[PDB]
């Protein structure tokens, strides 16, 4: 239940949905 | 009596007296910055650089790199007369016998995986927009010793812990791969154990590689990387007032101080909960490494998995031209030399090949780019591949599939699946371009229908430009901005009615918030088009 | 542009000359609330200001769960073991849920009150002027031919040979301390002063010196080791023996260093004394060389695998594989050895056993092939 | 300053160019040999020739210098002894006489053959013009009361509350990981688990321990503490002796690791087992607490000085002076070890003596005062 | 090393601003400890020459 | 054939396209210095520096730092069987066994 496994997908689907879906919300799309 | 407005003067009179930093303060609080989404992707890297340098200093007074063999007696009960290295003792103690120790030790472990997947990310942006052609080649190249410097800095920073899963990581690695190494291999294994595998001064020299030498390349790099990216104007997309030789954005000293002032507070707020709730790395589940045991399984972090998958698919190919032999372990040295070296030096293939050595300034939208964008989700998806047939082990265990088909859809797969991604993502990218020329030709498709008096269902297109004494629109010309495909997006939606989420204000203070909605988003609307033909 | 105009100039009329020379033009800049009596100002403000109270409310907490919180470690079937798991997660949603509030509350400034302003700046990239671009390369040049460098041939040129001479020094000086020689007589065997590579703990110190296939007791380095019958397992045993060299014992601290290099700094040590089924021995291929390496459907394998040297420890004692957990090359147990599977090439070296005259499992001496994952110096 | 004209502009007129723009004036400026064959011309850039030579012919000796040396460490008396303790110096003479060498010829490149200049160059420091400092107090400003903080009152009073309780959060987090208790009970004595630094090895556990006074047998590593009787030293003993659990023993791995914690890994341990010479004793003061801690012109202070802690070790055995090597206190060994001198202004710990019924040294307890520097926490 | 037990444990543990607290902070217990030398490591390779690199 | 002279003006318009570093580095360049000894004091505290640093590298690849307790057993003829820490060990190991480790060792001390 641990290992790095679990830790690349719950990095990137909790870590960097939540740090590009910030970026979305202070920046703009153009 | 605290003043802060004649204290403030009166500071600020004493700096430009001694130095005078304000004709070279100015030109820096007048920098203009894009602001776009895909432009604080890189800013993700850096901030969690920031927070790897304050959560690394707090862990590395504590501690203690050595190998030398030291039994437990402390605090962890199943880990109790136990031989183990020092290195795995003061990292069972960092964990467990110091006040909030484990929260800093799992934030860093965090916070080095976000290092590693927000590099990735802001490569895909670098990639995919164009942003390395004319000038920004140099900080491609300054960029991405970065990416190959953070594979490593990882991957010497869960070796210090000496544990059982991350031994055999430098047992396959560094004693595997490079003994295999044709011209020199077994000269470099002593000139890196200082002896055989594993001796004792590996984790010392780990150590200091991984606190002051590649830090202190890393860091020097950034310096080298933000300047040259402060000082050539930051590329921007293609739009209305955006003509290959301006900045059209925001400022530095009231916005994009703050905007990515507080950005760096949410990053190390998101790593601050996930330091907090989720476990990381429990190196005392699995024991300390002495070379006659081993886990389940053997796999690194997800930046170093890609190494540990192409280690599995490249079938048992040895040579044996002499009384010397060549093991598999070198295809995975050879081809992780060609992998970097391709990607150090694509913005110079990429020239050569189509001759573009014009000065570029505007991003090339990545559906612009058919071949460009299919040449990435290519090495995204061999990427994706070899990250995947590296936990083939838990693949088989948890989706139920075997341990001997998924190397075979691993190796016919990496054949395979970049071929077939290039070419449903070539014409994926095409297939974007002819949907921006249906609306240009024809107007955004509303919804709505009408039934014409004599049958005749019709779509109701809005056309986006003027319009014929007939009721075709006239074709617009495509200039690489985003196109609206969607009327509420083209503020037909309207205003909910201003008040709270329950109860509403008084509509005479709703009249006069909705007229300067209007009177805002029009007066911004008719500066850009009174910049537009200032230009042109 | 002169003293006699700045003294009346106001706030906005300097901050567009503050532009002009720069070339920044902010084209729109319009505040966020023009309205002053608006009722909905006053309930943006405290949305901005809940959040920002919010990460003052939880950095305070973490102030308190920090100090006052049973932080100390506590077993799994203790009283305060739930109490303790809380302690970690409760520093984390109290320190990272301030900043995260923080956060949020100086974009939702920066959102809504802020004035949005659209700035355009020229880049003037792409080429420096000829003013600049000639005084710079008759300024690099003049520095050159004016040095007298050029015509003088002999300090030019050994120069490079003094640099190169002293580059060459330092790099040797620099690299030379750590060039160890990996093919120095070192370990002491029966034939005397043989390699590293080319030993292993199995390799006899003297003639007859009989090590023997001794399990460990749980947790090998600390547990003293103890002999193996031939009786002992029944059908895979797979049991990992290590090299006891009938002379080392358990219970002094002169030999307890033994041990720890025998396991925890000795690699190629443990084989897997695996046992075949007597009803399947004619599907059974030996080697070559390695012929009568086996004592009685015994056979000792190493676990060092060959193919990046992790300890192939699984075995699944069904169908006679030696499946390494790392990258997964399923030697074929009863055929030498020979990989049927994964990244693997080579077999594993099989070690000879025959029974003491006691009756005890001992080693007929050294391998035939180095146990190592493939130097480059290696024969095969 | 147009592209017309710089195109026939010489070297020379456009480093007067590029002087003029940044504000340098390069006043004299003359060639340092104006006349082309002067045969001292000839001689002098041999001269800066053969320093940057010498570099690449001993920067090339540290090359084999290096390589080719007998660098192996060798004993005192051996027979290559000689060749050893030049190996060192012979880096030393080869490197850095290499490019101390091509330091000297690159001076005598400069002085010689690169040209004389003096160039000034007006700084414009002391203050900005006027157009650049209004021109940024009114752009901070602007984008201070334009920003619309200041009348928003309760944002910018939860913003210091807000960072100011996350300041409190992290400095209180990021330090309250390394604060110990000096106080905590830790050392299990007699007297219900008393704290560090009221524990110094002396402390019995139980109440007939009876703590011998041991001494060591030279090399204090792996060495056993052998007994000590009080006839064994004749006068003017410095025997610096330790405590000795009578439960150790020597040989075994276990009991081993008790003489590691009383030695390298325990201060405050020895102490002087000091004799007195029989014609001395009328003139001996004894502390008015410390009355009957000695039997038989023996006596036990301890090595470890009441100012700063080194340990006190010289004895001169004419004049009873107990100076310690450190900062020079001098103490007083016929008057309770009260300092004659230094800075220290405490006496030294006197241990207890009895002898054993078998006739060995018996420590009768710890001492009265703390073993230690002078701790702020101090009842003395 | 007896330089350590004069300088860093003499002076440290006499100072009446706070008292001996500090003294098992830059320790971890009683001299000479088993954290010494790794924390006069970690300050004397990064954490010190990079406040004196950035000065 | 090299040529040196083409090949470094080339060169030089690669740098000044890409970048621009044409009024911004002839700055840096025509900056006076002045000449006295007494300033040069300054640059032997700069350039002690930059000695401390790489042969301070080099000395931390072969040191460990800890203080776990390891008899000798090694070259050094005195100091065997003495129970010294980790940290004492390495460091005869860069005085005796490290070809050339007792120069950079004294050279970093000086
Ligand atoms: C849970 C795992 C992940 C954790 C990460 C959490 C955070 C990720 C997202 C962060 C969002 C930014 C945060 C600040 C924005 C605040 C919104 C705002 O004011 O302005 C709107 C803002 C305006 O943006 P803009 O710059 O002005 O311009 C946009 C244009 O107007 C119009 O633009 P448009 O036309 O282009 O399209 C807009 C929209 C496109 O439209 C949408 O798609 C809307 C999406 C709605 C999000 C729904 C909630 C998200 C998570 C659902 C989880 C449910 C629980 C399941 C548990 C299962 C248990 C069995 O696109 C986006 O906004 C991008 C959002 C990216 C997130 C997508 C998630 C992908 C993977 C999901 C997996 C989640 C992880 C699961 C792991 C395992 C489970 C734990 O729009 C948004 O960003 C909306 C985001 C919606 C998120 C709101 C919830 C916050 C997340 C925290 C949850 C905890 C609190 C709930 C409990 C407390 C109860 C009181
Ligand atoms: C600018 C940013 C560009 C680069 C993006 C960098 C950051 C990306 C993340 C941020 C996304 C946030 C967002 O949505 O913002 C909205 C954002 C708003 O746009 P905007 O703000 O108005 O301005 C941006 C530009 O103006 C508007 O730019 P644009 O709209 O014209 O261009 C959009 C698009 C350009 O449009 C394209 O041309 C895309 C081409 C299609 C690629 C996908 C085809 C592969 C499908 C394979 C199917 C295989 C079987 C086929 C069966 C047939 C034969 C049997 O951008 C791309 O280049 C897409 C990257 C291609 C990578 C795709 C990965 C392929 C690997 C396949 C996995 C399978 C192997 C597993 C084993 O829209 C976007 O730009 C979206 C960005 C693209 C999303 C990235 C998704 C890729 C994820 C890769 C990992 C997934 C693998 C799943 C693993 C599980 C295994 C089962
Ligand atoms: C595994 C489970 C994963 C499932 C998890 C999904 C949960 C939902 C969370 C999504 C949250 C999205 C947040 C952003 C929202 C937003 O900003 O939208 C507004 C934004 C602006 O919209 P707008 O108002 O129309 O403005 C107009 C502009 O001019 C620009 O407008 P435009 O129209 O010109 O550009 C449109 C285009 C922009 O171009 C792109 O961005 C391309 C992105 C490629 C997606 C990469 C996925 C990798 C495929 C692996 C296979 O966007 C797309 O059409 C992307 C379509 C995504 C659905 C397709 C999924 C792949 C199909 C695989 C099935 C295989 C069966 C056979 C093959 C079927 C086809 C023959 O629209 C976007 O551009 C957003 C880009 C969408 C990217 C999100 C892709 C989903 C996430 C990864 C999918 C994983 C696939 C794994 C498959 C496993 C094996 C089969
Ligand atoms: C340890 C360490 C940091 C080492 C780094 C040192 C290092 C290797 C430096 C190399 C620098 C390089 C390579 C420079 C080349 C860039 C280049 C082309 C220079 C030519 C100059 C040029 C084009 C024009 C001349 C400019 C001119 C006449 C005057 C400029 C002088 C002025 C106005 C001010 C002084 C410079 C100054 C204070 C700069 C600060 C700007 C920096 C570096 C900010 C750092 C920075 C931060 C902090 C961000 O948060 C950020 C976020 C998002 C994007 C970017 C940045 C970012 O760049
Ligand atoms: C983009 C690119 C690689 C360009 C290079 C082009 C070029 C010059 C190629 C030549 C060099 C070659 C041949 C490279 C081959 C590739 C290779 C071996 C190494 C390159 C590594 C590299 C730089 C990869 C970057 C690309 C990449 C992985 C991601 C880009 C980010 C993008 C576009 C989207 C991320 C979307 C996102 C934030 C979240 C989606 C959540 C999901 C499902 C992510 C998918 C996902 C990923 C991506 C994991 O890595 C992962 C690791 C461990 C466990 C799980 C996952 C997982 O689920
Ligand atoms: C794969 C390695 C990288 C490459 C090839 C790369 C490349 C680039 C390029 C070309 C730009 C400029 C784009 C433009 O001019 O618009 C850029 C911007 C930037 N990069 Fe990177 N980069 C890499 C990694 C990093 C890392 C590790 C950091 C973290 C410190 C970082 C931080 C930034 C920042 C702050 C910017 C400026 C703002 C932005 O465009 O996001 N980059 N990078
Ligand atoms: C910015 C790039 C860096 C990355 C990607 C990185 C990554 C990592 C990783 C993955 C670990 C293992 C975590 C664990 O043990 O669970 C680690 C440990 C460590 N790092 Fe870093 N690190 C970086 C920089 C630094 C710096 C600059 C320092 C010095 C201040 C440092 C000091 C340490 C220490 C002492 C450990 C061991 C702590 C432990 O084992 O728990 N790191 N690092
Ligand atoms: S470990 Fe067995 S093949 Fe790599
Ligand atoms: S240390 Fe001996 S007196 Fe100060």
């Amino acid at each position: 239940g641990f290992g790095p496994a679990p830790e690349g997908m719950a990095m990137w689907i909790i870590g960097m949905v939540a740090a590009i879906g910030v970026a979305m919300w202070i920046g703009s799309r153009a | 009596s605290p003043d802060f407005a004649k204290l403030a003067a009166a500071q600020g009179d004493a700096i430009d007296s001694r130095y005078h930093p304000s004709a070279a303060v100015r030109r820096q609080l007048n920098k203009v910055f894009p602001t776009h989404w895909s432009f604080l992707l890189g800013e993700i890297a850096l901030y969690s650089f920031i927070i790897l340098l304050l959560t690394g200093v707090w862990l590395t007074l504590f501690f203690d790199p050595s190998m030398a063999h030291v039994t437990y007696d402390g605090v962890y009960q199943p880990l109790r007369g136990v031989q183990m290295s020092r290195a795995y003792e003061t990292a069972l103690d960092i964990s467990f016998e110091v006040r909030g120790g484990l929260f800093v030790r799992q934030v860093h472990h965090w916070a080095a995986l976000m290092f590693a997947a927000s590099i990735m990310v802001h490569l895909a942006r670098i990639f995919f927009t164009g942003a390395f052609r004319r000038p920004r080649e140099a900080n491609w190249v300054i960029g991405s010793l970065l990416l190959i410097l953070a594979m490593f800095e990882g991957f010497f920073g869960y070796s210090l812990p000496d544990d059982l899963l991350s031994g055999t990581g430098i047992r396959a690695a560094l004693s595997g791969i490079t003994m295999g190494i044709p011209v020199i291999g077994t000269w470099m294994h002593w000139a890196l154990f200082g002896g055989d595998f594993p001796g004792e001064i590996l984790i010392p020299r780990l150590y200091a590689l991984h606190i002051l030498l590649i830090p202190g390349i890393i860091l020097a790099l950034i310096g080298a990387h933000l300047a040259l990216v402060w000082f050539q104007k930051h590329t921007q997309f293609p739009g209305p007032g955006r003509t290959e030789t301006n900045v059209v954005g925001v400022r530095v000293m009231p916005v994009f101080a703050v905007k990515s002032g507080a950005f760096f507070a949410m990053i190390t707020g998101v790593l601050g909960l996930m330091g907090g709730l989720l476990t990381i790395n429990p190196i005392w589940n699995l024991g300390p490494y002495k070379p006659s045991q081993v886990s389940a399984g053997s796999q690194p972090d997800f930046y170093m998995m890609w190494t540990d998958g192409l280690i599995r698919l490249w079938p048992a190919w040895e040579f044996y031209p002499f009384g010397h032999t060549i093991p598999q372990g070198v295809w995975v040295a050879v081809g992780m030399g060609l992998v970097f070296a391709l990607l150090i030096a694509y913005p110079f293939i990429e020239k050569k090949v189509t001759g573009d050595d014009a000065h570029h300034n505007l991003l090339q939208r990545p559906r612009d780019v058919p071949v460009r964008t299919a040449i990435g989700s290519m090495a995204i998806a061999l990427y994706l591949l070899l990250t995947f047939a590296c936990m083939n082990d838990i693949i088989a265990l948890k989706f139920h599939i075997s341990l001997n088909a998924t190397t075979w859809i691993g190796r016919i797969g990496m054949v395979v699946l970049p071929a077939i991604v290039y070419f449903v993502a070539y014409r994926w990218a095409i297939s974007l371009q002819r949907s921006d020329r249906e609306v240009l030709e024809h107007g955004v498709e509303t919804g709505i229908i009408k039934r014409l008096p004599h049958g005749a269902y019709v779509e109701l297109h809005q056309p986006l430009g003027p319009v014929d004494e007939h009721g075709h629109p006239i074709p617009l010309e495509y200039a690489g901005a985003p196109l609206p495909k969607r009327m509420n997006k083209l503020g037909s939606g309207g205003a909910p009615g201003t008040g709270s989420f329950l109860f509403p204000d008084p509509a005479v203070e709703h009249e006069a918030l909705t007229e300067a909605a209007h009177a805002s988003e029009h007066k911004s609307l008719t500066a850009l088009k009174e910049h537009q033909d200032r230009i042109h | 542009p002169t003293d006699a105009e700045l003294a009346e100039m106001s706030r906005e009329e300097l901050v567009k000359l503050g532009g002009k020379i720069d070339g920044v033009e902010t084209i729109f800049k319009e505040p966020r609330w023009p309205v002053p009596g608006t009722k909905a100002e006053k309930r943006t403000e405290r949305l901005v200001a809940y959040w920002l109270m919010l990460g003052g409310l939880s950095g305070l907490a973490l102030l308190l769960v920090f100090l006052f919180w049973p932080w100390e470690y506590q077993p799994f079937g203790s009283e305060g073991e739930f109490l303790y798991s809380l302690a970690t997660p409760l520093y984390g949603l109290t320190f990272g849920l301030s900043i995260l509030s923080i956060g949020i509350g100086a974009v939702l400034f920066q959102k809504k009150f802020i004035p949005e302003e659209i700035s355009v700046q020229d880049r003037h990239d792409g080429r420096s002027p000829e003013v600049h671009r000639k005084t710079v390369a008759a300024n690099l040049t003049d520095a050159l031919e004016g040095s007298t460098l050029k015509r003088r041939k002999v300090i030019g040129l050994s120069l490079g040979i003094g640099l190169g001479a002293f580059g060459a020094g330092t790099l040797v000086a620099f690299i030379g301390g750590l060039i160890k020689n990996p093919w120095k007589p070192v370990v002491p065997t029966a034939e005397g002063k043989k390699a590293v590579l080319w030993t292993s703990g199995w390799t006899p110190r003297f003639k007859g010196e009989t090590i023997y296939l001794a399990r460990a007791t749980g947790r090998p380095g600390e547990s003293p080791f103890v002999k193996m019958r031939p009786e002992d397992i029944d059908a895979g045993g797979m049991e990992t023996v290590f090299p006891w060299r009938e002379s080392d014992g358990d219970g002094t601290t002169v030999e307890s260093e033994h041990k720890l290099t025998e396991i925890a700094m000795g690699v190629r040590n443990p084989v897997m004394l695996i046992r075949i089924k007597p009803a399947d021995m004619h599907r059974v291929i030996k080697r070559k060389g390695q012929e009568s390496f086996n004592f009685g459907e015994l056979f000792a394998y190493t676990k060092v695998c060959s193919h990046l040297g992790c300890p192939s420890s699984l075995y699944e004692q069904q169908t006679y594989r030696i499946l390494c957990p790392c990258h997964q090359s399923q030697f074929d147990a009863l055929e030498f050895a020979k990989p049927i599977f994964g990244p693997a090439a080579r077999a594993l070296a099989q070690l000879p056993i025959t029974i003491d005259e006691d009756g005890y499992l001992v080693a007929n001496g050294d391998f035939v092939e180095p146990v190592g994952p493939a130097f480059w110096e290696r024969k095969s």
